[PDB]
């Protein structure tokens, strides 16, 4: 039942900008999300001090997907463990404890890709989090789908738009509520020529070209969040990427980079079934 | 500016 939102697909209601996504299948400069617009959005929360660490996504009732740099990043002496964090699901407001709406969960085990490259380019920036006890779904809590080879093949094309959400910085003030932005996928060549960093097959970049007029991007605080796309074949939402890295936010001639989820699905499958 | 969450989760 993944990818079908209780307040939208299930009632046959379209959200305010999904049409932009569908019409393309031929957070900075974003906007407030609608209630129940991204029921898989998860907030990585630090106990002490109490603070927003990153975004993440709900892929089942027991598993959360995020960027490995949110948990381990030696250059900044960052190396969190299960007991240092809290996962908050069902949120809209960034700072308010949404009583009766959100659910807070504890972690049982963190799994970081064994080949995550924090030394150079955040290659394989991905991590899975096993919650202690299953979260119950509701109108505001529902998992996103992981893509299969076919879906990945037909959707991950330059020009096709995806959607990014998060409570991170609005400029390079934090938002009051969850922000949302739709961005086009960019050609590898262009991604490669916009930076000095070595780009691998495990990444993809998104954002508007400087001449495209429209703009927008992820920013600090957004890390680990999902880049999703709506399949025009079965109407479900699939997570194609994980907000990973950028050099600035919404810089002209620059683009945000994302972890290519499909390329790493074998590791994801492996873990989930080997550890429940 | 985070609102205090219930201690039951902090434990
Ligand atoms: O301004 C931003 C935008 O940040 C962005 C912008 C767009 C996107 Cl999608 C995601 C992030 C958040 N990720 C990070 O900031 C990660 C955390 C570890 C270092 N990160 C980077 O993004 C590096 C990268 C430098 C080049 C080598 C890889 C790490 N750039 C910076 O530290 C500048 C601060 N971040």
């Amino acid at each position: 039942d993944c990818g079908l939102r209780p307040l939208f697909e299930k009632k046959s209601l379209e959200d305010k900008t999904e049409r932009e996504l569908l019409e393309s299948y031929i957070i900075v400069e974003g906007s407030d999300a609608e209630i129940g617009m991204s029921p898989w959005q998860v907030m990585l929360f630090r106990k002490s001090p109490q603070e927003l660490l990153c975004g993440a996504s709900l892929i089942s009732d027991r598993w959360v997907l995020t960027a490995a740099h949110c948990l381990l990043y030696p250059p900044w002496d960052k190396n969190f463990t299960e007991n240092d964090l809290l996962v908050r699901i069902g949120k809209h407001s960034r700072t308010r404890y949404e009583r009766n709406i959100e659910k807070i969960s504890m972690l049982e085990k963190i799994y970081i890709h064994p080949r995550y490259n924090w030394r150079e380019n955040l290659d394989r920036d991905i991590a899975l989090m096993k919650l202690k006890k299953p979260v119950a779904f509701s109108d505001y809590i529902h998992p996103v789908c992981l893509p299969d080879r076919e879906t990945a093949a037909s959707l991950l094309q330059a020009g096709y738009k995806g959607r990014v959400t998060g409570w991170g910085n609005l400029k390079e003030g934090q938002p009051s509520v969850l922000q949302v932005v739709n961005l086009p996928i960019v050609e590898r060549p262009v991604c490669k020529d916009s930076t000095r960093i070595r780009i691998t097959d495990n990444m993809f970049c998104a954002g508007y070209k400087p001449d495209e007029g429209k703009r927008g991007d992820a920013c600090e605080g957004d890390s680990g969040g999902p880049f999703v796309m709506k399949s025009p074949f079965n109407n479900r939402w699939y997570q194609m990427g994980i907000v990973s890295w950028g050099e600035g936010c919404d810089r002209d001639g620059k683009y945000g980079f994302y972890t290519h989820v499909f390329r790493l699905k074998k590791w994801i499958q492996k873990v989930i079934d080997q550890f429940g | 500016d985070f609102e205090e969450i219930p201690e039951a989760y902090l434990a």
